[PDB]
DNA sequence: TGGAGTACTACCACTGTGTAAGACAGGCCAGATC
DNA sequence: GATCTGGCCTGTCTTACACAGTGGTAGTACTCCA
DNA sequence: CCAGTCTGTAGCACTGTGTAAGACAGGCCAGATC
DNA sequence: GATCTGGCCTGTCTTACACAGTGCTACAGACTGG
């Protein structure tokens, strides 16, 4: 439960306020970047090296018989168990291009071949999707859930830009939440079909999901409709009955006011919530920990490690978790002149 | 008496302040007034048909995302970010018009001179009135150091030429032809953004609006109240008054210097070398973007470099449309830094010694710049502005340069290399080349052909594979270009970049100061510095 | 109707417009509407060369000691011919000045017709009134540090610059009876820069005296040159003759330290003009007599110096009484009415602090108990009178402080209403001797109170060292002491005090500013030249005039 | 020969162009503070010292029998040989004080008392000049010699200010060579005479002198006259055929050409110079040796420290000679930003 | 019908004399398996 | 312990980035007046 | 004689700029000490 | 005899403020017509 400045001794021009890391197979991997991919890395993705405090970018790789990805900014993750046939996978969508605009596209990442030498190579398919196929969006949530007996997607939330004949050039950039589906995808075939909610009578963004054993949880985030931080979680089962997966919700009594926050993983099915905003200026600075259960949430408030001035005088803050306890936040920081690495880091681990 | 236009063109033709205004005002009313100068007050309403958001206008059919109210002004470049810290931040200041209210107010501003020109070619004024064409170059051009530099980017447009097609049977005849495209006096300005030069991110977030209006008004057409009658007009858009970086940029080439040099065509650096004149213009935004989808979705199960190569060099969807052709003031930049490398390599000796220590370079500058000062009084220059280009590309600089060159040879060869760029440069720096300097033209592919081989034979210690991308495009581009787009120079950066001095000076005696309302007034200002009618009540008759 | 040459050249300074501008304007003007409205450049170039120095013939009998009778002369460079060899101590700094007999002759000429309008109705007859003539001349040396030019890739020095400036304060008629003195003409309002001509431009700071007194040293020895003999002006078509004095007076008193030689600066020796230590300031705070001059300065410094009576170094200082540096330049001492409250406040602000809290029963306070008073009080303040703490006293605080308003707010926290009334009283007393040195002339505003400022004074300082010798046991501010011992000497040897404070120079220091900024010519050994020229073709009584504003 | 680069540690802000160092009895003092005499020392003469290569600096303090002097700038300087009545003295005269003026008076200085506790008073008593008195004038040069047996000492040289007629507040500062005449001053009484000889054709200025057995040898400094640098060494020999000064001259064959130098004592009647300025531009270099006796003066090239690019470079420079081989040269520390220790102080000794 | 005096427009001096990114060549080295 | 190789370094090369606008000076159109 | 109506001038929001009062600190002597 | 810490004195950073201007706006007064 402690904190400790990184620094990004060179390619600290390469990190954008929303971003991902995948963890699959030990090392880290850093996902989306400002800029398209510069030829330093074709690929965009980063191997990511934490040594002595210092922080290595390392060039990643794909196969041949994969496909290329724009750095999405801010998309949903979903850690892909391993699983017959191909484990063990990340699903990527649909996230922001680095050229101002959404993408719909679902891609779904791996590791093929290493190394010879502690090289890393991945791959990268580009998953058709049949539908009912959900709309472009960003700043949703995807996760996985293993019903009796087999494996399927869960997608819901997130924004995007106006339909497309109210979105005036003026109101371009403007965004409002996608329409309140639940989208159960499959990984093969792509037969993604879409799902009212009677009781999810509100869209929302940025709300920070989990699954467990074929039962997923919404944590409360984000709502631009009413401007409100319903800390309601949401819970829902799921049965993939031949062929209707048929689907179900509850709406749990008490959850947590949080927004844009990191899942760190500590034990099995243990997460620590790590911070995020809670208010429209105000950072929700104390940790939480919840243990998922068949029985539910279980949520305690952990110690928050001390935050130094620095992170605690900023505006926002952002990260990622690097898995096992650990994970790494920044902040934007300021100076004459530009440093011209703009934002430092904090390392962070849990026991 | 004085009209209250003129007043008004006086104040923002000499950088005036209200206060100074005023006070000019009152002293001259108050000795021999008889009321000279109009006052403040009437003025800041006396423009507000220049100003965008004042003629009535509309389109057939209406434009795609864009609303038809025609009355709005200075709106916020943001386009309504929704500020939720949540997301990316809603940081950025900016300012811009409505593209199509910019393009409607300077249409109905040229209309006295479009009403001279259909009075002029005795065309028949009442009819004919339907099928306008109208030719608008834009440009976007960043800016550094406006006093950390904060690197504001600029972004305006230039009616280059309008001409009419009605009633048929034939092409069009030119109404106006702008006499003057060069000079800022006509640039006006339609987005200013405090964003960094190179950030795509927020670059393409304020510019998506911009560019979405742009790709809806090339199908349609526009309806004016000009001439008295309500007449229509249709727009083509030339994106050329980019820089290079800037093209590449936006065009999903990548930047700068690398294995594919050329913007239009795509042979690599080192095919470059070689061949020098023979070469295609191929690279257009529609293959573009199916080259992009080609890498992306990697149909082919290629490697890296192998798809980057089926590609050439296509790793980015490229968003705003650029007509393939370069830049007249930068291709003039680099073709003379160039040439004061070659000099300071001469003046040295490098066929004779292959691989010179930086000191010797160093030294061998400092005498140059000796020899350029003590002859042809030049003095030294850390960045290469256009005007010590040209002076560094006439024969004297030559004639005083090659005195130091001990190889005779060498001296002949490099003063009949300047001789063939002499005899080939106004060739793109023309206005128009057809017929201010047909012979250059005509004679230009040979005149090309023996330089290329000069350098690659007298030369060939430098230009084994590395080329600078200026040479390639001034040496293998400019034929083909000038016989398609009509002409070249004529479509410069430069009228951008030597105007980017207003936004500087504005900031000093027109600020504000606060950037939410500093970019909206040196908008207001920058564009009331432009519009013909003002320009005429300055020059009133010479 | 065509416009004035001088109107326009008026009408172009007054308003920062550069040549480019308006030419480029005139040539609009004159194109648009049928008519020679404005005049054009070179002529009004020419026409104003009857504004700057070195335009009119005068002459000065006796003639002037070690001084060119030469009266062509224009801006000279202040380097007064420095030779230049390296060995030597460097020639680098920059300065351009005026010959300042010839700038006098000038701005005198140039005040021409206010005096002849004076004249006119004084009703002297202009025949007779010839000779009699007497000038008073203040003259404000401040160093304008740190300007931003707003153009610098390559330090140049270009922040600091000492501007010395002179203004015509007022000129009165001696003939011929006993007379001693009619003023015809008295400046309405010396304070401001639209009257503050500058004579001397250099760009150094006011910290070194080496420079500084290098390219003074001139400007020195024209003052004094310039005190005995007789000017020969011929002024509305008339030989007259003008006498000078010299009442050097706005200086900071940083600068009136470094030109008294008294040791700077929070010396056991604080007035300028009193010869009293400290404790002397404590024991009696009412009665003084201004004693230093320059001559006795002068005389005190050769007594330092030689030390005729081998005394050791301590007491030499004792019995040279502060001088340790020899003066360089006749200084009127007077109190700065620029500050002439700051000190004030901050003391009321102390008095307020340890009043609230105790300190007069509890004599020793630590910093718990004095931060909590200041806050209490701040917070007194932001309850009742509204206004928000700050770091350092500046004017307007000030202004918002000394009131009976806050005084009467305040007094609800001290408990014994003895001291609230004693207190209430010391601000009162305060409040009503304090437009005394502030206004223009107490002489013709507010008799009543230099009538009372005596006993008014005495009564304060008394209730000071009376209620409040807890305090002022041996320590005294030093303003106070200037408050409270010259006031009366002062307004009586002069005729007023706020008429000669530094706000001449202190304004157009943003006079320099915007001239550096708009018409410079960045050459760096023109732009000083130019500055100069704007800015005496600003500060020319006949453009002002032109400069109606009706 | 070796050069080290010190640093001021305080006391930064009170070193001028021109300045003077004294040496007796042990330590150091600097002598000319810029300005006029701050609280920090009653005085001004300085006492420096190197500590670990540092300058420090600490004040002095005088007797009561000791008048007080005034800071100049660039006196003329002159060490009096140790004997009766008080030995060792100093004399200096007159320099020019913090105001554009000379002092025209002569002050003997010397060490009174000591210590107690490592302190040391010093007196300066003013030593009136009756005559036929020396005129007021900087940078000439003063020297000690005995003529059987008597003690004297001989004045030359130094420009000053134009006469008080020509004098005009347009040229009030441009200086003129004095008359090259020269001046014979007893210490007790200070009765001063004027002599010429036809061998001095002209005067000069900053011409560094050296006597040994009442025979001086003036170097070749600089006159603003002909505007060059004569390299003619002058020699002179005078003798007290009491009670007339009978005084002689010849103009030897060669003297140094370069100006303000510094002369640094290493041997009974040997100095190594620094230089201070050959040419007009471009300033002494090298470092040289003089030694003189019956035969001559005898000059030897010694080798020159490598001087620094820092010092190498800059324009101007200046310096005095901490005695015993030893001595001190600045340059102006001119760049971004100003510390505003605005000088590089380098020391330089000999073997 | 010509003269020169007017006004305009064209010149000159002058700040400082390096940067900030990115592609690629190539050297080479950690460090890890072999 | 030997290889060897992916990854970091260093250097070199290419595309931009600022440096106008202001007073003084003088040719020089050019023209108001007799 | 009066009201519209036009003109002049003051007020507001704003942050870039110089300034000097105050925090402080460290450095040296006095004082207490080794 | 020889050394060290509190007082304080003064040289240094620093930072709260006011002051500068600028466009817009709003009010206040002065002119002119019925
Ligand atoms: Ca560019
Ligand atoms: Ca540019
Ligand atoms: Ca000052
Ligand atoms: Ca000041
Ligand atoms: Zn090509
Ligand atoms: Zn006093």
């Amino acid at each position: 439960m402690s904190l400790q400045p990184l620094t990004a001794v060179n390619c600290g021009s390469l990190v954008q306020p929303g971003f991902s890391l995948l963890d699959l197979e030990g090392d880290v991997y850093l996902f989306g970047q400002k800029g398209w991919p510069k030829r330093s890395c074709p690929t965009g993705i980063f191997g990511v090296r934490i040594k002595k405090g210092e922080l290595k970018l390392r060039a990643i790789s794909f196969s041949n018989n994969s496909s290329y990805l724009p750095p999405l900014r801010c998309p949903a993750i979903a850690h892909f168990e391993a699983q017959d046939g191909k484990p063990e996978c990340y699903l990527i969508h649909g996230g922001r291009t680095p050229n101002n605009e959404l993408s719909s596209s679902l891609y779904m990442l791996s590791v093929d071949s290493r190394g010879c030498n502690r090289k890393v190579t991945l791959r990268c398919e580009e998953k058709e999707l049949v539908g009912d196929v959900p709309s472009a969006r960003y700043g949703h949530t995807l996760s996985v859930i293993n019903s009796r007996g087999k494996t399927a997607c869960v997608l819901f939330g997130g924004r995007s830009y106006m339909p497309p004949t109210e979105r005036t050039t003026q109101n371009w950039n403007s965004v409002v939440d996608c329409p309140p589906q639940v989208y159960l995808i499959d990984l093969e075939f792509g037969c993604c079909t879409a799902h009212t909610l009677p009781e999810l009578t509100d869209g929302q963004s940025f709300h920070v999901a989990l699954a467990r054993q074929d039962c997923v949880y919404f944590l409360g985030g984000h709502i631009l409709s009413s401007d409100c931080r319903p800390s309601r979680l949401i819970r829902l089962h799921v049965e993939l009955l031949l062929g209707s997966p048929v689907l179900t919700c509850t709406i749990l009594h008490e959850g947590l006011t949080i927004t844009s926050a990191i899942a760190s993983p500590i034990g099995y099915h243990e997460y620590i919530i790590f911070g995020g905003y809670q208010s429209e200026t105000q950072k929700r600075m104390e940790c939480t920990y919840v243990g998922l259960d068949d029985v539910g949430v279980h949520m305690e408030s952990r110690e928050p490690p001390q935050w130094t001035s620095e992170i605690s005088h900023s505006r926002t803050w952002f990260g990622g978790s690097l898995g096992k306890g650990t994970a790494l936040v920044a902040i934007p920081s300021e100076g004459n002149p530009t440093p011209p690495e703009a934002y430092h880091f904090y390392q962070v681990s849990f026991q | 008496g004085l009209h209250p236009a003129v007043c008004l063109a006086i104040r923002v033709n000499t950088f005036l302040s209200c206060s100074q205004y005023h006070k000019m005002y009152r002293t001259v009313k108050a000795t021999s007034g008889r009321q000279i100068f109009q006052p403040l007050h009437t003025l800041r309403n006396a423009e507000k048909e220049l100003l965008p958001g004042f003629h009535q206008f509309e389109w057939q059919p209406a434009l795609k995302n864009v609303s038809t109210s025609w009355d709005v002004g200075i709106i916020d470049g943001l386009s309504g970010w929704t500020v939720s810290v949540d997301d990316v931040p809603a940081d950025t200041i900016s300012r811009r018009f409505r593209y199509d209210v910019a393009l409607v107010s300077a249409l109905k501003d040229l209309e006295e001179d479009i009403m001279e020109g259909l009075r002029e070619r005795a065309l028949d004024d009442s009819m004919c009135t339907s099928g306008f064409t109208v030719v608008v170059k834009e440009s976007c051009d960043g800016m550094g150091d406006v006093s950390v530099p904060e690197k504001a980017v600029r972004f305006s447009f230039t009616i280059m030429s309008i001409s009419i097609r009605l009633e048929g049977e034939d092409d069009g005849i030119t109404i106006f032809q702008e006499q003057k495209p060069n000079s800022e006096l006509s640039c006006r300005p339609l987005c200013l953004m405090f964003v960094d030069e190179s950030d795509h991110e927020t670059l393409t977030a304020i510019l998506g609006p911009v560019v979405a209006e742009r790709k809806a008004m090339m199908e349609s057409r526009l309806i004016i109240s000009v001439g008295g009658l309500l007449r229509s007009f249709r727009f083509f858009f030339r994106g050329t008054g980019y820089d290079e970086k800037m093209v590449r940029e936006m065009e999903g080439l990548e930047a700068s210097g690398s294995t594919y040099i050329c913007t239009l065509c795509d042979s690599t650096r080192a095919e470059a070398s070689q061949n020098m004149v023979l070469h295609s213009i191929t690279r257009s935004h529609d293959e573009n973007l199916e080259r992009y989808e080609i890498w992306r979705k990697n149909p082919f199960s290629e490697s890296a470099d192998e798809l980057r190569d089926r590609v050439k060099g296509v790793s980015a969807k490229p968003f705003m449309e650029t007509q393939p052709t370069l830049d007249a003031l930068h291709c003039d930049i680099g073709n003379a830094t160039e040439f004061y490398k070659i000099f300071q390599d001469e003046i040295g000796e490098v066929y004779q010694k292959p691989n010179p220590s930086r000191e010797e370079r160093r030294r061998w500058r400092s005498t140059l710049d000796k020899q350029l000062r003590k002859k042809m009084k030049l003095k030294p220059v850390m960045r290469m502005n256009g005007n010590y280009a040209r002076r560094l590309m006439t024969r004297e600089a030559v004639e005083a340069v090659c005195e130091l060159v001990p190889s005779e040879e060498r001296r002949e060869a490099l003063l009949k290399l300047m001789d063939l760029y002499l005899q080939m440069k106004p060739v793109w720096r023309s206005t128009c080349p057809s017929r201010d300097c047909p012979d250059q033209l005509c004679q230009y592919s040979y005149n090309s052909q023996q330089f290329a081989d000069l350098l690659s034979s007298m030369f060939k210690y430098r230009y084994d594979g590395k080329i600078t991308n200026y040479l390639h495009k001034t040496l293998a581009h400019v034929p083909e270009i000038v016989e398609r787009d009509g002409s070249i120079g004529a479509w410069a950066s430069e009228g951008n970049e030597s105007g980017n001095k207003l936004f500087r000076r504005f900031r000093k005696m027109n600020a504000r100061q606060s950037k939410t309302f500093e970019l909206e007034d040196i908008l207001k200002h920058h564009w009331l510095y432009t519009s013909k009618y003002l320009q005429k009540f300055m020059e009133a008759h010479k």
